[PDB]
């Protein structure tokens, strides 16, 4: 009867949207894409294993 | 919250460089996730914990 | 009868083409090649010694 | 899965820097073998376990 199993949940969004004066901070990724414009449509996770 | 990236970019400087990583890019984002139970995620042969 | 053998598959990809909105995670590499068009048409493997 | 490398460049950057490298460049790719022999890679003098 000591394992119990517990449980909890999890939550994230997909779809967001971000203000247009725009900003980053990593110096490495190049993405090829226009800055302005982009907009997220998927999301990804990662799984159990 | 749980693991959600909006492209392969950020989950890829995400798992290569922990620390400093962007957490938000122009049009793309990324979340860490914070739950009671911690897990080693691993890709290649990365591990960040 | 204990120096036994290991049998194994080693898996194996070559000739694949990537999306086209294409990122970059390091700037170290530096190619002479318009990065919107490239296609790799040999596999580099490392042999045993 | 097997050490496939595209270019000899992203190889070459592969085997200088172990942790950041990236996995996926603008059209070139490389894929980091998993296997339960863990083989030493000697590249002229640097050494990936």
């Amino acid at each position: 009867p000591l394992n119990r199993r517990m449980q909890y949940s999890y939550y994230f969004p997909v779809g967001l949207f971000m203000p247009n004066p725009k900003y980053t901070t990593s110096a490495a990724i190049k993405m090829l894409d226009n800055p302005t414009q982009q907009l997220p449509v998927e999301a990804w996770i990662v799984n159990k294993n | 919250p749980a693991l959600s990236a909006s492209s392969r970019a950020l989950i890829d400087e995400f798992m290569s460089v922990k620390q400093t990583h962007a957490p938000i890019h122009y049009g793309h984002y990324i979340i860490e996730e914070v739950a009671p139970v911690r897990r080693i995620l691993k890709f290649g042969n990365k591990v960040v914990f």
